[PDB]
């Protein structure tokens, strides 16, 4: 349970240094499509947990091609993770494929959650 | 402790049966207290006419 | 056969004062906190004749 | 979670008993009352009588009853008792 | 006679006071009932 | 087999597999006296019957019995009676010297038995079991 | 959902005893049935105790019961509480089902709770008399010998299972440590089919006095019967001190205080105050297998007790007949008892089978026929044109 | 469990025969007023058991006016027993009022139920 | 509506045990917590038809299981079935932890489960090293004194509870009764909690290997999921089998089958392998109290574990490292129980402090920043700008 925000100021400290990003950045890439979600062909946006509110409010507003995208990829990582293989190498996701689309969702849902609890506890205001 | 080694000297002497362990007679009979009471004093000297 | 009867007859007297206080006291406050329901009165009104 | 059963009694809000309207109630709170206002006069001329409404059903079997014991008892106390010898023998044929 | 008409309770009503002399003796009283489950319980 | 191993292990094991043997004395048993002995689990009656008990137990009318059993069939010696103290009736063994009979009178009952302890009266149509022994002189091995 | 009823554990107990809609005309015989629950659980905590401080073994079982008897600390009230609360435990279940029978209450919403009950009863009077064999007297292992002997009554065999059950032809220490074993284990099954009791109860909802439907009104069981129990269990405790400090060994028999010795067996040999009437219905039949078999039938009876029963309002308040007929048979039970408590000789036999017969009969015939003239006379009497 | 048919059927036959009628008529209106829920306020119709599925079917023809009148009847009858008291001699039912109510019903019903059941399993003998 | 969820005990069954919407990418990893259950009822199942052919005794304690071998028919079969059981339950329940770690089990709807069977844990810690403290054997009356006198250095209170538990002040007779009785009752503890524990998961339901929601493909557990359990226990029962009849002395430890004599005993004198993980750490700080505390610290980083990682994605099949550290710790875990294993010299005395704060490194800092630094790797990947 990590705020996305956080992750978010980070990556945009580190990313605008040219040094940083130019030194970090390939070896992010490597590591992402050595960590393994990619060669199921999964989008990194249907890894993370739908269990806190966060989620259940983010994907209520979801629209409806990519709901139905999603649950077809989740069934079909199902169904492939019980046949023990492998999708074949023309019905993956490429580098381009794996556009964020859940970000914005996420930081509007969470900022007025955060808001809502920061507000609520108020002070005098001495 | 008591005179028998454990049982044996017992049934030898009695003439007859076993000396019943008193720790418990007084509930291992109907009545109670006054039962051993009217035992031991309710015995004549002498029997029934006729037994 | 019964070593404790003093002790005994003493814990029993203490605890029958015991149970019979909480007893009166189990009867006070049954009687007080069913008083709101044992006294509530009906009252039945025909209703209009429209189904 | 299934429904369950289908039962007549549920939980609230469905008792499943008839509906019913023109019924009003009136209670009171327990702390403007007398919490025994009344137990002397219930626990005599209540208890009295419940007692006489129930004395038409319980006591006759009881007596008839006690009335059967008590002759059983009888008539093996006169058996065993100066009659064993002659009147014992004839009837345990 | 209509629902505001409410009937009378007069029997077991008591003095007209209603404040803190029933809640007190009825909170002492529990009070003592628990002192004596405790003590009957330990 | 689980459940046959199971019960295997609860049911008798190898001691109590193993029957006890004792011998009594008949030289000091009492004319008028009832001596009960235990063997094996349960009680024996060793009884001196008297000279007149025998023809009452003798003289026993067979149909007054749901099971026809005489006096010889029990016992061997008319004299001694030696008989394991059991009641098929329920179990528990009939009070000494009581009963109208003048037998035995079990006592979670009140029915009266005979001095051969045959069965009278009662929800028992069976007699009492007859063990088996054998004679060494001076005393008898219930066993 | 409030924190009370959202969480689960917290939900099962708000379900159970925080809200559960029992009607407002209930008498003081329910909570009869809940002191019943109660005082077996009390049971078995004071069994579970002894049981930490008990020795099976036969050169120590008198041992054991003497060194709990008089020393160790509260030892004594140990023992003297088991005996007053088996006594109290099935004087409550004789009142439990006479409100479950007198109030007709075996009817149809609930009739798989009377089947459980009726198991109930069959095995714990079974329990009992195994918790009666552990004793190991000059008359427990007595009494146990002779069930022994009547259930190895079976046809077409009767050597192999006999001693099987019994341990072989002797008695050892295998044969008294598995009895104390299974004395100690059929109460769990007793609490198992309690908690099935229980969940068919909620399940089903509870009758009333008047014999009626409860929808109408209902009340929260906490906060208003709560304290019923409370109250009704400090007099069941008041009673149950009363004979367990001034006269503990009252309820129970002077028997059972002899050391082991299945020798000579005592004068009156008498079973307990709970088991008379079954004694009685096996003394009358004049069978064995049969007299088994028939005390079965008078335990089972209850069974067939419902559907037979064709009387068309429920419970037996409002009808005469009924209710005399039945104290009538409550007054034949306690006669029954109290003549098989005595000793069997003329005239007692007679009056006693003519006792099971009218037993049987009732059960058998007598509802049926009156609850059909009361039906017919409470047709015909309301209507007059 | 017992048909309301048979009772109808026995009550007809009591009802016409003139001896045992005249016999059997004082008595039973004498039960019916020693009965005791004639003081309770109550009528016969909601003292028989209504649980059974017929029992069920037949009150839920009932009109409102019934319902309502019983469902009082009811409450109060748990009421007055709650208090172990009686009313005066005000809300006593009168002697002809516990007239029943619910009987046509009862009868329609059975004799629908019984016929239904009958020819449902039913052969094509002649 | 069926019959079968009409009767409140066969819908009971059916919606418990029948019916159950289990996730469909489901290994034998989930099996095995069925298998550990089944292996945790046939234990206590051989326990109880041991303990009725058994001894409470101090003297006659030793002496029963001997008497068991040597004269009841089939003896050694129920003992070596309830010690091979037992450490293959321990052994089970490991991996069934294990496992509930890797995937990430111990997320939000699950954290009820986490502590139930955290507590379960805690209680199965004592509930093993108690009943081998019943046997009294030449390192058993070792075990219990360690278990009795660590308690002694709480302030103000170090004698009182350890004359509870003594039965007197020291070790005699109540002992070994009190030990035998708790032995043999808090088993049934367990069983209330893993009801709990049951009860909570089939609210929330299982979890999948994946790490995403599972309330898309569902299979009914009857005829489905009964197989692959049926499957893995057999296969457990064949390799238990094949243990017990053949390798009996692979388990167990040879100390135990040697009268209780503080006369002559040798140095090879170390507890149970299952105790070893739990048993190293307490020798690396030197204090007293210290060794209690820190046991308490290395069961409570257990609970602390929830709400202490920030891995937003549920598991570590799909993280890069995270999985490797994870395989450190768990060879640091069996390589900590294997030194504790040896005694204390150079360097494994030194090894000890280190192979702790290895251990107890991980669950507190190691987690958190390898969770950051993984979600930032994430984010950096996954967008350009
Ligand atoms: C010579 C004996 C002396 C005994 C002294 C100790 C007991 C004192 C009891 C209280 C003083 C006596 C007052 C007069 C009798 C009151 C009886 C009665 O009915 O009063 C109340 C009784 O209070 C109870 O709740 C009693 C519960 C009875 C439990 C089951 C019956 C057991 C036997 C009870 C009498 C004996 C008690 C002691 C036995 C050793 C009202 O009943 P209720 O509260 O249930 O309300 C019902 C309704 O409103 C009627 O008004
Ligand atoms: C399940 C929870 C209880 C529910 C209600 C059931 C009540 C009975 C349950 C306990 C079984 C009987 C034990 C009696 C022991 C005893 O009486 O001992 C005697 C003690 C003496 O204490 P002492 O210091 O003078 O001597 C100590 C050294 N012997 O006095 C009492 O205890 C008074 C009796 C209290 C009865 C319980 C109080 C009401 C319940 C409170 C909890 C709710
Ligand atoms: C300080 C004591 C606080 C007690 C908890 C409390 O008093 O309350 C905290 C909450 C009550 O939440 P609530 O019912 O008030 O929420 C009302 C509106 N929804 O109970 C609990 O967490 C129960 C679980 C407690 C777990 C730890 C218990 C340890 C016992 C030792
Ligand atoms: C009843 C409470 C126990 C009274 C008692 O147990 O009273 C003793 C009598 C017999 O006592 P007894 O005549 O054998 O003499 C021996 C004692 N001095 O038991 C019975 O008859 C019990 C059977 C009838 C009563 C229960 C029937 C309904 C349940
Ligand atoms: C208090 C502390 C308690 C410590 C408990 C220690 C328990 C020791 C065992 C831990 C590992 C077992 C549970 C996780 C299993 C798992 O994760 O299996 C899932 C993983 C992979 O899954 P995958 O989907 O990536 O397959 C890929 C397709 N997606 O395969 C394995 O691991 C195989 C096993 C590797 C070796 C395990 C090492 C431990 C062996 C047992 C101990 C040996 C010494 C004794
Ligand atoms: C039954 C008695 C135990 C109930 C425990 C319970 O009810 O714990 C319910 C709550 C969970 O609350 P939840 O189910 O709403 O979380 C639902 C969404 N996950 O866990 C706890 O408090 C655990 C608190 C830590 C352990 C304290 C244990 C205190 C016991 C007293
Ligand atoms: C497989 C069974 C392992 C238990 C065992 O094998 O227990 C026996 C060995 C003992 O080895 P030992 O040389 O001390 O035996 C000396 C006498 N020949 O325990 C161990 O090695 C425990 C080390 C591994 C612990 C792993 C814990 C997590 C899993
Ligand atoms: C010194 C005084 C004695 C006292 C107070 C005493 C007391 C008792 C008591 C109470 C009983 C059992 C009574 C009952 O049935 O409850 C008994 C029985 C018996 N006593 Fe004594 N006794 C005494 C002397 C003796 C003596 C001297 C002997 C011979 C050595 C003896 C041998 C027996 C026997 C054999 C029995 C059992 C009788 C039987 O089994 O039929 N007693 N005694
Ligand atoms: C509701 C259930 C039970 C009933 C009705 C019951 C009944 C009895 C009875 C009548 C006795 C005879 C004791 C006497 O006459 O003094 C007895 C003895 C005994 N019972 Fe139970 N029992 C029950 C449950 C248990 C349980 C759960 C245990 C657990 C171990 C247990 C253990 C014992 C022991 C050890 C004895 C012998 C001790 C003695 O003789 O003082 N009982 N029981
Ligand atoms: C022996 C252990 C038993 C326990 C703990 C128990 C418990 C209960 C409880 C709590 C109730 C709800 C009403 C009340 O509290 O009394 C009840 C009701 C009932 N029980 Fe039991 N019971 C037991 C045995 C039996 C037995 C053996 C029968 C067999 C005749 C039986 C038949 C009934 C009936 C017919 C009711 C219906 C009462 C109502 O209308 O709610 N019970 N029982
Ligand atoms: C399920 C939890 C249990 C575990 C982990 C367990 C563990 C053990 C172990 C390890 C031993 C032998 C000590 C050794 O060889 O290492 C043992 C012995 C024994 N256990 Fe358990 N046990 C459990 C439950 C039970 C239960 C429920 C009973 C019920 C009667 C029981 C009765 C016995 C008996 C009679 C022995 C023989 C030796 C002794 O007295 O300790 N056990 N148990
Ligand atoms: C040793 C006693 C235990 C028993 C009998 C037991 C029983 C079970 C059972 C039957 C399941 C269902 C498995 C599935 O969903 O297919 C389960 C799951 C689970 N248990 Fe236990 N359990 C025990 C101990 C523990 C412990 C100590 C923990 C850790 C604190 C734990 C945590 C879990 C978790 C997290 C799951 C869910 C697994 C999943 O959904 O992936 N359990 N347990
Ligand atoms: C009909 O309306 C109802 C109603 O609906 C309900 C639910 C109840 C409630 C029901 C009951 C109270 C009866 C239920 C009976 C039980 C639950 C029996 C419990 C059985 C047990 C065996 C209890 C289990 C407890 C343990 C195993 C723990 C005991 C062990 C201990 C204390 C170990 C001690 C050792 C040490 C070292 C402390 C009513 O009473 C009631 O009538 C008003
Ligand atoms: C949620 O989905 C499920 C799921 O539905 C189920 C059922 C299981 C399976 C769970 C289990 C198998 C655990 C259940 C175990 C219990 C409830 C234990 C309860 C059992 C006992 C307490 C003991 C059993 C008692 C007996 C067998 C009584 C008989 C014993 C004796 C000694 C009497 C016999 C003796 C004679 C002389 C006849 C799961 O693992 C699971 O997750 C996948
Ligand atoms: S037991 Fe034999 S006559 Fe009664």
């Amino acid at each position: 349970p990590q705020s996305f925000t956080s992750i978010a100021r980070i990556g945009d400290y580190i990313l605008k240094s040219p040094v940083l990003s130019k030194l970090c950045v390939p070896v992010a890439n490597q590591f992402i499509n050595l960590a393994g979600y990619k060669k199921l062909g999964l989008k990194f946006d249907d890894l993370i947990a739908e269990e806190n509110p966060i989620m259940q409010t983010a994907l209520r507003r979801l629209p409806e091609d990519e709901s139905y995208a999603r649950a077809y990829r989740i069934i079909r990582a199902h169904q492939t993770e019980l046949t023990h293989h492998l999708l074949p190498r023309n019905e993956w996701i490429k580098a381009q494929e794996d556009v964020p689309y859940l970000l914005p969702y996420i930081l509007e849902a969470e900022a007025a959650a955060k808001e809502k609890d920061e507000l609520d506890n108020i002070e005098v205001s001495k | 402790p008591g005179p028998y080694p454990n049982e044996q000297a017992a049934r030898a002497a009695n003439q007859g049966a076993l000396p019943p362990d008193l720790s418990l007679i007084v509930k291992a009979r109907h009545g109670g207290c006054d039962y051993i009471f009217s035992l031991l004093t309710g015995y004549p000297d002498e029997p029934p006419a006729g037994v | 056969a019964e070593p404790e009867h003093d002790e005994r007859k003493r814990l029993g007297l203490k605890t029958v004062i015991i149970l019979s206080s909480l007893y009166l006291l189990s009867i006070w406050v049954k009687k007080f906190k069913w008083a709101g329901i044992k006294t509530r009165k009906f009252v039945f009104n025909p209703p209009k004749p429209r189904k | 979670g299934p429904p369950s059963g289908k039962t007549y009694m549920g939980w609230w809000g469905h008792m499943g008993g008839p509906k019913q309207k023109g019924i009003t109630s009136y209670a009171v709170s327990p702390y403007a009352q007398k919490p025994l206002q009344g137990i002397f006069h219930n626990a005599v001329f209540n208890s009295f009588r419940r007692f006489k409404s129930q004395f038409l059903y319980v006591l006759i079997p009881a007596g008839i009853y006690w009335y059967w014991w008590k002759n059983g008892n009888e008539y093996n106390e006169f058996l065993y008792s100066k009659a064993g010898r002659e009147e014992l023998e004839r009837v345990n044929v | 006679k209509s629902t505001y008409r409410t009937p009378n309770f007069d029997d077991v009503l008591k003095e007209n006071n209603d404040a803190d002399k029933g809640r007190s003796y009825a909170y002492f009283m529990v009070g003592a009932m628990g002192l004596l489950s405790s003590a009957g319980a330990k | 087999s689980t459940v046959e191993t199971f019960i295997s292990s609860m049911t008798a094991t190898a001691d109590v597999l193993a029957m006890a043997k004792v011998e009594v004395n008949l030289a000091a048993i009492p004319l008028g006296k009832n001596v009960v002995v235990k063997w094996q689990g349960k009680p024996v009656f060793i009884r001196h019957r008297t000279p007149h008990e025998i023809q009452e137990a003798n003289s026993v009318d067979m149909s007054a019995l749901k099971d026809p059993q005489t006096d010889a069939d029990r016992v061997k010696d008319p004299q001694w009676l030696i008989m394991l103290g059991i009641c098929t009736h329920l179990g528990c063994v009939p009070i000494g010297e009581a009963g109208d009979f003048g037998g035995w009178f079990c006592p979670c009952h009140g029915s009266h038995y005979d001095i051969s302890g045959r069965i009278r009266k009662g929800p028992a149509p069976l007699n009492l079991e007859i063990p088996a022994y054998e004679f060494d002189g001076d005393k008898v091995i219930v066993g | 959902m409030a924190f009370r009823k959202s969480n689960v554990y917290l939900s099962l107990v708000n379900s159970y005893i925080i809200d559960s809609p029992q009607p407002s005309s209930i008498n003081y015989w329910w909570n009869m049935g809940s002191l019943l629950g109660l005082c077996l659980v009390i049971q078995i905590v004071t069994g579970i105790f002894m049981a930490m401080h008990y020795s099976s073994n036969i050169e120590l079982a008198f041992s054991s019961v003497e060194h709990i008897m008089r020393d160790v600390h509260n030892g004594y009230i140990l023992r003297y509480l088991h005996a007053n609360g088996a006594s109290f435990f099935f004087m409550v279940m004789f009142m439990h089902m006479a409100k479950g029978l007198y109030y007709g209450s075996y009817r149809s919403p609930r009739v798989t709770l009377w089947n459980v009950g009726v198991i109930i009863f069959i095995l714990t009077i079974a329990t009992a008399f195994l918790g009666y064999c552990c004793v190991y007297g000059q008359m427990s292992h007595w009494g146990a010998t002779v069930i022994t002997n009547l259930f190895s009554a079976i046809p077409f065999v009767g050597n192999d299972i006999v001693s099987w059950l019994w341990g072989g032809f002797s008695v050892s220490n295998p044969t008294i440590q598995r009895f104390f074993a299974l004395h100690y284990l059929v109460p769990f099954i007793i609490a198992a089919m309690v908690i099935m009791h229980l969940m068919a109860l909620h399940i089903h909802g509870s009758s009333n006095p008047l014999g009626i439907t409860g929808n109408l009104d209902r009340i929260p069981m906490h906060s208003y019967f709560i304290f019923k129990d409370l109250v009704t269990v400090f007099l069941f405790m008041l009673i149950l001190a009363l004979f367990v400090f001034y006269s503990p060994n009252t309820l129970g028999h002077p028997d059972n205080y002899i050391p082991g010795n299945p020798l000579v067996t005592p004068a009156s040999i008498v079973p307990e105050w709970y088991l008379l009437p079954f004694y009685a219905i096996l003394r009358s039949i004049p069978d064995k297998l049969l007299g088994v078999i028939t005390m079965f039938a008078a335990i089972l009876v209850l069974l067939v007790l419902p559907f037979t029963d064709r009387s068309v309002v429920r419970g037996n308040t409002f009808k005469v007949l009924s209710k005399f007929f039945f104290f009538i048979f409550v007054f034949n039970f306690v006669l029954l008892g109290q003549i098989g408590a005595c000793h069997v000789e003329v005239p007692y036999v007679l009056m006693g089978q003519i006792a099971t017969f009218i037993y049987f009969a009732y059960f058998l015939i007598i509802v049926p026929v009156i609850s059909t003239i009361e039906n017919v006379l409470f047709y015909i009497g309301r209507v007059n044109k």
